[PDB]
Parts: structure tokens; sequence; C-alpha cells
């Protein structure tokens, strides 16, 4: 009557083995829906600054990719001004062989690593390939005022 | 049975609001591009022909609460509009007085909102209702 075996699975999984530098924890009302917090990476302008992001397993998961945004406001050229998350794996080369994890853990490395050169880069992505420090540090000053609290 | 999530059902509204739908005399898309919580919308509707409301270009403001969809958007018409329902003096939308929103379903969305209240400017009711001047609209 339930959820099937893979989401218990890797609900179960992900609150018993979380993936270092992010916590994820189940919607009080919704058993798809994931209420995640990702710190920003070491060595990165998000360095100190804590994200909140939502995920939803829809209902073809794993045939369907999850859906995932930030919540958090943050300046970067592959998250856009609504928190939508460039990465191909939520959209072409998303398989019923990734799982939960694995988006998690690319997104991070998305922070750890922007990519200003992707196609579908945001306005943002010139300021990052012209003036990359300025960039950068517009990245940290937004992380001070968004994603301190 | 599954629930699509407040705003993930939202970020679908938004793209099909940019991509338009049926013959585009009503359109919607987010107020401020930058709202993160999808709250508030801009309705557009074009006065139906052969009424009143004819010509005309209705903008209205579409909230979305903490609740939406299982529960109704909050409507107010910013362009000033004499139609039942729709309280003469503020714009305000009320949600009794409009079947779709008095009988809401989670399966409605901002596109049949509007689809509803350009259905009902054809209504026998509303449709020879004297008008005010074009393009006035309410305060606040």
């Amino acid at each position: 009557a339930g959820l099937p075996r893979r989401i218990i699975k890797e609900t179960q999984r992900l609150l018993a083995e979380p993936v270092p530098g992010i916590k994820a924890e189940p919607d009080e009302s919704n058993a798809r829906y994931f209420h995640v917090v990702i710190a920003g990476p070491q060595d990165s302008p998000f360095e100190g600054g804590t994200f909140k992001l939502e995920l939803f397993l829809p209902e073809e998961y794993p045939m369907a990719a999850p859906k995932v945004r930030f919540m958090t406001k943050i300046y970067h050229p592959n998250v856009d001004k609504l928190g939508r998350i460039c990465l191909d794996i939520l959209k072409d080369k998303w398989s019923p062989a990734l799982q939960i994890r694995t988006v998690l853990l690319s997104i991070q490395a998305l922070l750890s690593a922007p990519n200003p050169d992707d196609p579908l880069a945001n306005d943002v992505a010139e300021q990052w390939k012209t003036n990359e420090a300025q960039a950068i540090e517009t990245a940290r000053a937004w992380t001070r005022l968004y994603a301190m609290n | 049975g599954v629930k699509v999530p407040r705003n993930f059902r939202l970020l679908e509204e938004l793209e099909e609001g940019q991509k338009g739908v049926g013959d585009g005399t009503v359109s919607w898309g987010l107020e401020d591009d930058e709202d993160m919580t999808l709250t508030r919308w801009t309705g557009m509707i074009i006065g139906p022909p052969r009424t009143n409301y004819e010509n005309r270009i209705y903008s209205l403001k579409v909230e979305c609460g903490p609740k939406y969809p299982e529960a109704p958007p909050s409507v107010r018409f910013v362009t000033k509009i004499n139609m039942n329902g729709i309280n003469n003096s503020s714009g305000m939308v009320d949600a009794r007085s409009i079947p779709v929103l008095a009988k809401w379903q989670n399966s409605y969305s901002i596109k049949v909102v509007l689809q509803e209240l350009r259905r009902l400017m054809m209504s026998k009711e509303n449709m020879k209702l004297p008008q005010p001047p074009e393009g006035q609209t309410y305060n606040n």
C-alpha cells in the first residue's frame, strides 16, 4: 500500500549514513519530499555557509529524475535566481542506475567547482569568466548575506 | 496519491506560463523574477469579444500561499472591472462567489483560475455590466 522498496531503502540509508556536509530530512506530510541543507564546501567562496535545498521524488522515480532546487539565494553561474540547478544528471543524463545520493554529491561538487563555461550558465557567468576574482568575492558576499542563518 | 509539493508545482506553472497555452487570451508569470518563494504572480486576461470587457487587457495579482495548491490562491484585479464576485472598490475576488475557487480542487492551477474568470466575463449576468473607464486601476 506504500512506497517502493527502493524509496524506503534510499530514505533510510540517507538518515543512517548521511553524506558528509549534507543533512537530509523527511517532510512531515509528504514522504517523497525532503528538506536538505548543504554546507558550503571547503575552500569555496561558499565555505561557512549553509544552503537549504528541497528534493522531491516524483511518481515515476527512479525512471524519472528527482527534482531539486535551492531555497537559499546563492551567487553561482549554474544556479539561477529561483534556485534551479543546471546539472546534466537532473535532466539529460538521469538514469534509474543513479540515486538521490549521487545527486546530492554532484550538487556539492558543483558548488566546489562552478562552471561558467556551460552553454546554459546564467548571466552571472560573464562575470565569472572575465573577472573571476570579483565574482568569487560576490559569491562570498552573498554567502554572508543569505547563508549564515 | 502522490502530491507534488507546492514549490515544485509552482515551477511547473512557471514553465507552462512561459510556454503559453491555447490562444494566449490568458497568461501568467512571476511578479518578481527573484522571488524564490514563488508567491506573487501576475495574471493577464484579454476581455472576451461581444461583452463589455472586449478589447481590454485585465491585469491581476495572484498570491499562492503556503497551502497552495491544496488551497486556492488569492486573486485580485488590478485593472478596474465591474463583475459579479469582484469587489468593485478594491478588486478583490470573493472566493465564495467564483465557483473554481469556492469548489477548489488541487488539480486546479493559476491557468484554470484565469480561464474561469474569462469564461465568467461571458456570463449573462456580467457581459452587459457598464464598465469603469479603460485603464483605470484600484489603489494599493
